[PDB]
């Protein structure tokens, strides 16, 4: 709810048929100290989009889903309201948690 | 021929080992943290970087350009011939000669016997266990400290844009039905002074790894397995090959930018056995480390030949002055 | 082959290689900035350039002007003849020559005997996975340190602003809400003293990259596919192809600017085989370390052959003064 | 068919092009700024000039001239009659003849077969991308560098302010309130020696760009779309076209002012094929410039005619010692 | 809050169906630690305004919407009362998250 | 039965052949006594798959199993309503269990 | 903050509904280094004040609001009052936010 | 103080009404590089003083002051002790800082 579109929009980063592997962005959105650390680490993921884009048509694979702006503005609202560093350790390593799934996509 | 070389450059308007972009019409250069004292507290800045990959795969190029010419020059491996940097990988049972000759991937005493490249540079075949240590060591290509430490910003990336516009027999730019190849391709370029500090242990050339030293009776020989001739050509194309590298043939993306390159100053160092590595360039007081590394070693018993260019280093240690790189390289060709 | 140009040109009243804004009224011309010492620590400085592509697509579009006239040059691509920069798209597998024969996009020694264009300046296919390296690599046009050291300021942009105007049958001017196409935009304009140091390796011209060298017996032969003699005319109209290089056809907006050209002085440096690439002539010494690095080429056992325009290059050192451009061309092609 | 004239003029108390002081009483003729050696370092400086966007409409407005009274003068869009600058708009998915035909902007073969100025001048509609490059180039207007060089100062603006005075059906010089159009209106005139690299490419009038050329059978052939005799009516008006150049018939406010001409000295070279562009008379050097390359030109063999007025041009090359500038065109046009 | 206005700008000049490709200026946005190049930045997106306003109708969508100019009288005192950069990151990084998604830009 | 499937992923990590072991993580995932520490604990289980999943092919058995997204989000919906330890500690020793059973992996 | 007023004039040149469009002042003042260059530009951009006066009543709009007094004897300590270049750009391209938005100026 | 009347002047020269336009010695004022060039175009600026005297009374404007003798007498040293154009720059400058003034001339 809310976070498994980002989830899988992590996990196409780092899932098979598309030869980026960014162990790096992934790993910096899991381990976060600090919620300005954990948007910088979601800017870097989100900033590979257009690749992915036309990485997708590239081989006739479908196009993945970006993130919508209210599931963006919502993520915001909830950065700045966590204030110590316990739930936002909670909430850093929930959104990374199934970037290494087992999704079904680019079938 | 343990010889060591590191310098100042003046590297401008390079687009030198790209990030590549991955496909977004907008590719960026490489980029790497360099710590800095500032006078006030270690902070680290962003810097614009060419990884010693590129300074080993163009020193392959040189000297397979360089080992061509040699009459001995149908020793190589057939993709070396067109720059493959690649040796083995994934299963590669076999290897190709320059002339077609089939080469095996076991006792690697012949493998250097027949492919000088795989004996100079190294390799390694995961499906046998054979492998080598390259004879050439190369080190990160980074600008100097003071030079960024007096350019307070400046980031030095000016992010120019290209195009390529394609136009049909009727003369009309199209749209994405006919996709008409039309795209923008930006690339960021960069200008400094940076350094380099390329190191050759070619005294090893020619001897397997396995055994390196035969005794007789209780007296060591070097275990040379190619003719004396072959070993003296060999050494005398990986010396040349520094030619195309402080030329201007370093890097990539060589066809449209050709970077304006210039050698600031250089250090060289040649001996005849073990010695220190040289210091690098990057660091403000290099020289001084320098003149106390080759005088302490001169005076501890070592047969130290220094060259330089550009730098004083006193008096009291003789030097010779070159007044390029390539008389540097026949001045390490006449001490073979 | 392997000719190396260096040299100081003077350019005025241009506004070559503009990036156009992409479609705004105020363009601007390519700006990118470099490091001088200035003797009080190193600065960076924005000045207008022109970046490589423009002396590349140029050279292209030369070497195909002066091509199309020789009797082998029906083999030359089909939008080559409309001075197309394109090679190849990303998914055609077939092109189309100039007497609209179809060739395919595999197996490059066929592609570079039936397209000469495409042997010289190289070309990729992604479809089907060929590739040929570039064998003409352009450098930047620079202003000169000496020059850029002793103006401290003056930006030399003018930004001359020029409109158009448009009237119906009528003679209206018309207003906005009819349109009319009545813009009135700018242009920005640009003069100093530039360097070139733009390099051929016409060695390779027809040889195909899979294959450079032939092994019949233990013996190299060059791999050419081309006639002899077709290869000759692929040498001399790509080294014909620098007449209008320094005439002052290089650039954009040529139909209304056609910069003030002429040509400060040059060296040149023809040689056999490979050899050090010539130093640019940015810099404000380049004199003396192309002085000394011709001097121990020659020495070291190179065929080094080298002309020179309106500089010294000392008296110990032959050289042949030429007292133009295509007097210069006329020498590269006298040994063919 | 390409020709290539220049020299040095004078232009005396003349307002052509001027920048109109940003839309004000005080309007001021544009400048532009240019380095000079002063055998002490290049410095820049400011000096008024003519841009070549000038140069190239009254280019078609001479070509205009000189075609309408041929007798295939009916082939001209209606707004070349009225001296349109502008060849095609925005929103302008067709075109209109002088005789009210309508004209499609597709297969631009047609397009160069019924229009004669985008043939010459070229054209672009942006709706359908279709392009033309401008079969003639213009060199900008600056002052002779000698010349600058000797004045050292003398801006070379007289700021002459010209006023207009009305009153109204009384007689009454009004106040503000009424307005009365009462304004100041100065103007600045410019006075000197300048120099003129005007040149024109005729070998492809006529022949479309997609395909210049077509092969029968392995044969090239001009693909000439228009009958003959007018693609030689097309090249007589153009070659005439420069006679209201040389003779004061350039620049804005022709009516006021109509500036002081008079050609000092010229040097043309006709030729049959491609040439070197022959170098601007903005240098003070340009005269051994242009014999060095004419003669360089004969040596590798090109059938160039050459062409002085006031220009000595040695004594061994062939040169026609021209009396005026509309027997020149005379010269020029018997060769056809 | 006066950020989703601001985002929908720098989206238009990132987002698809457009000719111009600017990464460099939501770069310079992202990682830009001090107060004067994130003005900078804000510059650099906001230069080219008349570019999207007479490229929106080219292909017919309607065109872009600038942030208001209460939008602009906010970020100058949003800015000025950052004093630690610690916080001066996380309006940059959400600003710069707001510049990718996958909205109807303009039909 | 969506906690066999977790259980055979985690006893990929150690058990015969399989040539890297990671006990470390497994003992994490057990000890873990905040329901945060059990949500590293899985993501470090997780961040070697790649591992595994392209080095299963280098020996040529059977490639493993890696988790379906439906039964991680279950994992992590259940997250949220254990406000004891007393809880945590028998579902991460559930979970940590199946690590050392007789899985027959690739034969 | 006498910004406002000379923004609203620095924009008025640039802004759409006039027939002006030259934005090489802005870019100027943009880039300024030095004490001199800044106020330079910024004067070169006054000096089209009254193009901008005799313009405005062609096209029946209001004429333009020429900056007040008070903003220019503001300006002036509040340059000199600095040393440091550091602190000289943030007030030598603080005009600029304002030439580029999307208010009403010609009603 | 000291630069409030000769700008008072030189704004004087050129605004509202006051139908005498010379843009060109202001602009050589301020653009000029040596002691020479600011000396003439201060002369030529104050050439100017007897046909604004003359125009105040034909549209019934209030007198202009005249600049003392004591401003350009003191500038006759302030001007004459410097040896780099850098230094006298934004003397012209400030010789031009009221030179477009929303001053009230012609109240």
């Amino acid at each position: 709810g809310w976070i498994r579109n980002i989830g899988r929009y992590l996990s196409y980063l780092v899932d098979d048929t598309f030869e980026e592997y960014a162990y790096d962005v992934v790993d910096g959105i899991a381990k976060a100290r600090t919620q300005e650390e954990l948007l910088e680490g979601v800017y870097k993921a989100l900033r590979l989009a257009p690749k992915l884009k036309k990485k997708a048509e590239s081989k006739g694979c479908p196009p993945p889903r970006i993130p919508s702006p209210e599931d963006i503005e919502a993520l915001e609202e909830k950065v700045e309201q966590l204030s110590n560093p316990k739930d936002l350790r909670k909430l850093a390593v929930s959104l990374a948690l199934w970037a290494f799934a087992s999704w079904n996509n680019c079938p | 021929m343990y010889v060591r070389i590191s310098g100042r450059i003046r590297l401008n308007a390079h687009s030198l080992n790209a990030q590549g972009g991955g496909g977004t019409n907008y590719i960026e250069i490489t980029k790497t943290k360099v710590t800095v004292r500032t006078e006030n507290g270690w902070t680290v800045v962003e810097v614009p970087a060419i990884t010693g990959n590129m300074l080993k795969h163009w020193h392959f190029v040189g000297f397979v350009d360089y080992f061509k010419t040699t009459p001995y020059g149908v020793n190589l491996t057939e993709r070396a011939l067109r720059y493959n940097g690649t040796r083995f990988g994934q299963g590669e049972t076999t290897a190709t000669k320059a002339n077609g000759a089939t080469v095996q991937l076991n006792d690697e005493a012949t493998i250097i016997k027949e492919l000088a490249d795989a004996d100079v540079h190294g390799f390694l075949a995961p499906k046998t266990g054979r492998r080598r240590v390259s004879l050439v060591k190369a080190s990160f290509i980074l600008p100097t400290e003071d030079f960024i430490k007096e350019v307070e910003g400046e980031r030095l990336i000016t992010a120019i844009k290209h195009n390529r516009v394609d136009v049909d027999e009727k003369g009309a730019i199209g749209s994405s039905k006919e996709g008409t190849a039309q795209m923008l391709f930006s690339r960021e370029y960069a200008t400094g002074l940076y350094g380099f500090s390329i190191v050759l242990d070619l005294g090893l050339v020619g001897i397997p790894q396995g055994l390196p030293v035969k005794f007789e009776e209780n007296q060591p020989r070097p275990n040379i397995v190619i003719d004396p001739n072959e070993r003296k050509a060999r050494i005398e194309s990986a010396l040349k090959a520094l030619i195309p590298m402080l030329s201007g043939y370093i890097g990539a993306n060589l066809a449209r930018s050709f970077p304006v390159f210039k050698v600031e100053e250089l250090v060289a160092i040649a001996s005849e056995g073990p010695i220190p590595a040289l210091v690098h360039g990057f660091y403000e007081d290099y020289i001084e480390a320098n003149r106390s590394i080759i005088k302490n070693a001169r005076a501890l018993g070592f047969n130290i030949e220094v060259f330089t260019y550009n730098v004083d280093l006193g008096e009291d240690i003789e030097a010779t002055k070159v007044s390029s790189v390539e008389e540097l390289v026949a001045n390490l060709v006449k001490m073979v």
